[PDB]
């Protein structure tokens, strides 16, 4: 039994246990058994693969899963998601610096909780249902098949602190006919490190992440598969998952009410540079293990299918040229307790009552 | 006309469970949203469960939350109510009920069925 713990401004305490064995009974297969916990999530997974499909290192990986997700406890308009499914996954090496995937999956989601709302609503009515905009206590279930792809390049001189390379991950899922949600969904992430002088002691950071999904036909991607922006690990000084398009109630049994609730979204655009330099005032041999930085970080979530024809008096959440931007100082080293980061940023380019949080940290 | 025959009443006692059924006629069965509904002896018929014509969508009266389900499978022509965690306030007699329209369907209904009775002894 592996134990671990953290604690950080994104999810709270973090409880981590798991259990893995490579070459179980000399069956060649690895089993594992790993749990997760924190505010807003509880997950939990079994897994068995073969590291050799083939002679030549391909891998066939299977995974059985349950997930518990509180929208609310993640700062987002309230929902209840319970999900549980399987994937099975084929993995390839095609280099020592690139790996890629290419996998099959099961999802169910069982959404509860939900309050009337114009962006789940018009979902819900995308998937040929009715709901009355003031049911309150519907429930939602789904049944989906997909196939699953990912990329995996990765060059980093070292795996802490890293000072040259570049690394990227492309993974996307599209749904398989007989799935009762229709939608295919990307992302990108990137990672670019440029030292300045020889020691690599100076480094420019270049950061990307990109995400875009649509439903199929007249179906919409389901909302509990949104993009979020906003926190420690996307824009720095943000209330994590605050950008972006908020809710909008509908009128209990009036006029609609405008919130600060967010529901993040379906295109999804985050970038940040950061200066990393030597640490001043520091004594000597502490300097190699901590590490400050000076970052502009932006980023932006929006709606394509939000209807700005009939939302007059509502911002456009559909519009993705509301850039955030904040800027900021953080400071990164080895404590007794684990990795620990943490930054002060203030944003000074904010919009529809993004939520502001100068002070995250993170540790473990 | 499309005709409801509810079945699985029976007796039981106090913490036990039941799956009631309801069986439909003719082929235009995924053309309706689909009730239950309940009439306990001396009170007026109330609402308890319905779900959508897809099956995806339901919702439950606040007396049987946490407790009672309701499924579809439209291949059979069925409609479920799974009764769990039952006390001697759910003797009724149950009914199923069918409507073109899901927000009617919480209060009424263009087909009934002629009911099933469930007793829970205490
Ligand atoms: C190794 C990381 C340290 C592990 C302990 C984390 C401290 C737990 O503090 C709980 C604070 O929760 C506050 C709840 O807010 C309401
Ligand atoms: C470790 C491999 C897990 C089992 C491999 C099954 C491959 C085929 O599964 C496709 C899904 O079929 C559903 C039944």
């Amino acid at each position: 039994f592996n134990f671990g713990i953290g604690y950080g401004t994104e999810s709270g305490v973090s409880f981590q246990a798991g259990v893995q064995q490579d070459n179980w009974l000399g069956t060649g297969y690895a089993v594992g058994i790993n749990g997760t916990k924190n505010d807003y999530q509880t997950y939990a997974e079994l897994s068995v693969t073969n590291p050799y499909f083939t002679v030549d290192g391909v891998s066939l990986g299977g995974r059985l899963f349950y997930n518990d997700f509180q929208a609310d406890d993640a700062d987002l308009s309230d929902y209840t998601n319970k999900s549980y499914g399987t994937d099975v996954t084929l993995g390839f090496p095609i280099n020592e610096y690139n790996s890629l995937r290419a996998g099959l999956g099961y999802v169910h989601n069982s959404l509860s909780n939900m309050q009337p709302q114009v962006a789940m609503w018009r979902y819900l009515y995308s998937m040929g249902e009715h709901p009355s905009t003031s049911d309150q206590d519907n429930s939602f279930k789904t049944d989906d098949f997909t196939f699953n792809y990912g990329w995996t390049y990765n060059k980093l001189d070292r795996g802490y602190f890293p000072t040259d390379g570049s690394r990227v991950n492309l993974t996307g899922k599209v749904t398989i006919p007989g799935s009762d949600n229709e939608y295919y969904k990307v992302t990108l992430d990137t990672a670019t490190y440029v030292p300045i002088d020889d020691d690599h002691k100076w480094v420019v950071l270049g950061r990307t992440r990109w995400g875009y999904g649509d439903g199929l036909g007249g179906k919409e991607m389901p909302f509990y598969e949104n993009f979020y922006a906003g926190g420690s690990s996307t824009v720095r000084g943000f209330q994590s998952n605050t950008i972006g398009p908020k809710a909008v109630y509908f009128p209990h049994q009036k006029d609609l009410s405008k919130s600060d609730d967010a529901v993040g979204g379906n295109a999804m655009a985050v970038a940040s540079l950061e200066f990393i330099t030597p640490t001043p005032f520091i004594s000597d041999k502490y300097a190699n293990s901590v590490r400050t930085s000076f970052f502009w970080d932006m980023g932006t979530v929006w709606d394509t299918n939000w209807d700005s024809s009939q939302y007059s008096g509502y911002p456009d959440y559909s519009d993705p040229s509301n850039i955030r931007m904040s800027a900021g100082i953080a400071l990164q080293w080895m404590s007794p307790l684990g990795p620990l980061v943490f930054s002060y940023a203030q944003p000074f380019k904010k919009y529809d009552g993004d939520k502001a949080e100068q002070f995250q940290f993170n540790i473990g | 006309q499309m005709q409801l025959v509810e079945s699985g009443g029976g007796l039981v006692q106090a913490g036990g469970s039941l799956t009631l059924s309801c069986a439909a006629s003719g082929r235009t069965f995924s053309d309706y949203d689909m009730g239950w509904f309940r009439q306990a002896p001396g009170k007026a018929r109330e609402f308890v469960a319905r779900i959508s014509r897809s099956g995806r969508m339901t919702s439950l009266a606040d007396s049987v939350k946490g407790r009672f389900t309701i499924s579809r499978d439209n291949g059979k022509r069925t409609v479920y109510l799974q009764m769990n965690s039952l006390k001697p306030e759910d003797t009724a007699v149950y009914y199923c009920a069918a409507d073109p329209q899901w927000s009617r369907v919480r209060s009424g209904a263009d087909y009934w069925g002629q009911g099933t009775r469930v007793t829970v002894s205490a």
